[PDB]
RNA sequence: UUAUGCUAUCAGGUGGAUGGCUCGGCUCAAGAGCUUAUGAAGGACGUGCCAAGCUGCGAUAAGCCCGGGGUAGGUG
RNA sequence: UGGAGGACCGUAAACGGUAUUGAUCUGCAAAUCAUUCGUGUGACCUGCGUCUCGUAGUGAAAUGCUAAUCUAACCCGGCA
RNA sequence: UGUUCGGGUCGAAGCAGGGCUGUGAAGUCCUGUGGACCGUUCACAAACGAAAAUCCUGGUAAUAGUAGCAGCAAAGCAGG
RNA sequence: AAGUCGGCUUCACCCCGGGACCCGUGAAAAGGACAGCUAAAUGUCCGUACCGAGAACUGACACAGGUGCCCCUAGCUGAAAAGGCUAAGGCGUGUCGGAGUAAUUCAGUUAAGGGAAUUCGGCAAAUUAGCUCCGUAACUUCGGGAUAAGGAGUGCCUGCU
RNA sequence: CCCUAACUGGAGUCCGGUGAAGCUUACAUUCUAGUGCACAGUCUAGAGACCUCUAGGGGGAAGUGAAGACCCCGUGGAGC
RNA sequence: GGUUUGAUAGAAACGGGAUGUAAGCACCAAGGCAACGAGGUGUUCAGUCCGCGUUUACUAACCAUUCGUUCCUUUCACUU
């Protein structure tokens, strides 16, 4: 069951250094890496909600947001569940 | 248009068909002759002495 | 699930749609994977497991608003015209409509007794000669010259 | 959809059924001495000289 | 434990030389020497229980019939 | 009004091949690519069919073209 | 090849390395490996000796974990 | 599940008719029609899958060429089958990925002030650009030059002729 | 162009996978001069030089590609 | 360089900046019988944004590993 239920604002400015058409999956990778380091889990145990992925791809592959606010929950199995947050 | 690979894309036809008499794909579809065995030109089989060397 | 690609192709054939129009239930994947025949696909289609997604057309409403304004004579000025005057209104069609209107007007005037054959012939040749811009111009010439046999 | 006569299609059919591997029992019988034959081919290569 | 290397040998890998073997080839000699409309040679296609090639055979299709030789195995 | 012309503009329709002396130059390609260009109702372009060939043919003629071969093709033979 | 005299499964030819002899061409022996053939006298023959031919055929390096897997249509991501 | 109606337009398709041009005249033959109606029987043979091309063809290739763009193609903008944005249909295989950090390089965007001083040479790039109206020179074979040149306008909304 | 700068995408750079080719008698960390078939990394005398690796543009290797197509020669050709 | 004995990076807020006054709402709007109506004004130096700073341990600088011994050994300065 749940262990921690913290809300995060994940900055995505480092995503912008990548070539412009690669920015959306670079931002996906940044969100996953942020969750890995801040929740202290593995990359494969970080599950990204459809809200997060659809928000990162809203304006195309070249214009992801400069930040994203997410709600991540960690379980005893080590799995992390991340969803978009208001 | 280059004389090389470009003009080689127009190769969608044939000048020689399969020969009834000999089975070789040598029957000229225009001259109606087999260039291998002579079918469609002669009742005999096409043979020349220059098909081998002078036997000496 | 292994490939459901065979089922998707068969379902697009059975539904008569494109391959990507076919929707396979992501929850009923093993039910779909057991479907081998056209009858099985028809059963899945009838029970809603397989359906054809709605065609996303091209909406034409904002074109309708623009077309209404253009019918009123707006949104059609010189900064909107791109084709030559002649591609937007061909000249032979203009002449055809003009001369046909004039000739029909003259024919009806001769028929209903307002115009005798002598002046009808000359008016017909005048219309053929581009003397009148329209039916209104021809009527105005008739009334100014008093060529109509009024009673 | 080129149009073949009866004989041209028969020769194509013979070419097609020649393009089969040697049977496994032949390989067993010959003690791995006959494992292939010269009529193996692929359809997308130098074409047939048959039709 | 001085790496990257250099030289020689050894073990192994790769490779297919060498040797040995050979139902094949080549040359010479002696024989024998025409065949096909009674449809030849040649080719195509087919033909095997599992058979793709070659070989044989021809819808009687790796074969059918008769006589002789051979005799216990055969099914290229 | 009419609708002529080896008329005009123009298509990454089709045909051609100017310049970049660009890319490429063990290439995507034994001649291609991008951009820029010429023709685009006519001596037009093009499919299929058919004919004309080696001292011969074909050529609005460059010795161009005749199967990546052309101031005499290619194959075999003369030929060791 | 003719001819004389031999060796070999108690291990021939060949192969890798070594000892000895010979100015040398080379010969012989030893160890290992190998599994069936090999020499020798006097003579006679020849399709008889290779480091070279941008030699031929096969095998295999350096180059090098390098070039390429970009340019003409930059396409993938989440969840299952 | 509805499944009933109207209207507009109509290419690039069908029918029909006219005109113009030619020192160019634009195929032939089978077949068909003009007297056939009713019944029964017969209609053999070959092809037929699939690709038809940025992977099924051809160029040694899953080849940026060629064959074929050969014949077809929906909505808006627009003269348009241009270009752009979208359907349907086809795809994410014009079959390597990751990473985001140097120089250099292929292809682009922008650039003060100057404006061809560059260079063999304005090569390359930039400028202009649609449509409407005004206006248009030398010269001319009287046809043209000509879109010469040079000027003005252009969006949206409301109401109209 | 003065006189270049910044930025965009693709390469490159670094990582994983895949994976060739072309120069090569040998050796080789060179530099200067001389010498020598008079244009030397190797000869001579000096001067330098610890090795390995990476990136980088191309000074040199009279770099690589091609039995010079210019010239002459050949009692060699071809066409005209 | 910093690593809780901490402002290293990020969040939050604020400072300092970029742009130019968001959406919705109300009033006006040439006119239209009306429906509507480009647009103007107020709300509103608003809205959006910051690859700068500050404050602030809120999350992450945690948990380790490895060398500083030739390795096995008792060729031991050792310990079952
Ligand atoms: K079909
Ligand atoms: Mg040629
Ligand atoms: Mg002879
Ligand atoms: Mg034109
Ligand atoms: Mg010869
Ligand atoms: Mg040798
Ligand atoms: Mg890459
Ligand atoms: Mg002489
Ligand atoms: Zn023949």
């Amino acid at each position: 069951d749940m262990v921690k239920e913290q809300i995060y604002t994940i900055p995505l400015r480092e995503v912008r250094k990548v070539p412009a058409w690669k920015r959306a999956n670079r931002a996906v990778i940044e969100v996953r890496g942020f969750l890995v380091r801040h929740m202290k889990t593995e990359s494969v145990q970080v599950k990204l909600d459809k809200s997060i992925n659809e928000h990162l791809w809203e304006k195309g592959c070249e214009k992801p947001p400069l930040s994203i606010r997410v709600r991540a929950v960690k379980f005893a199995d080590g799995e992390v569940q991340a969803e978009l947050a208001q | 248009m280059s004389k090389g690979t470009s003009s080689m894309g127009k190769r969608q036809k044939r000048t020689h068909a399969k020969c009834r008499r000999c089975g070789s794909v040598s029957f000229n579809v225009h001259t109606k002759q087999c260039t291998s065995c002579g079918f469609g030109k002669t009742s005999r089989m096409r043979t020349y002495k220059w098909q081998a060397k002078c036997k000496y | 699930m292994s490939d459901l690609s065979n089922q998707r192709k068969l379902a697009s054939k059975v539904l008569g749609c494109g391959l990507d129009r076919v929707w396979l239930n992501p929850e009923a994947s093993e039910e779909i994977a057991s479907a081998i025949t056209r009858e099985d696909i028809r059963g899945l289609i009838e029970e809603g497991t397989i359906k054809a997604k709605p065609v996303k057309g091209v909406s034409r409403g904002r074109a309708r608003a623009l077309a209404a304004k253009r019918k009123y004579g707006h949104c059609k000025g010189h900064g909107s015209r791109k084709g030559k005057k002649g591609a937007r209104t061909p000249k032979k069609e203009q002449w055809i409509k003009k001369i046909r209107a004039l000739r029909r007007r003259l024919k009806e005037l001769r028929a209903d007794g307002a115009l005798d054959k002598s002046v009808y012939c000359r008016l017909y040749r005048k219309a053929k000669g581009g003397e009148y811009r329209s039916v209104s111009h021809l009527n105005s010439h008739l009334e100014s010259e008093k060529l109509l046999k009024k009673e | 959809m080129s149009h073949n006569m009866k004989g041209q299609k028969k020769r194509l059919a013979k070419a097609h059924k020649q393009n089969t591997r040697v049977p496994v029992w032949v390989i067993v019988k010959t003690n791995r001495k006959v494992v292939s034959h010269p009529r193996r081919r692929h359809w997308r290569r130098r074409s047939l000289d048959v039709k």
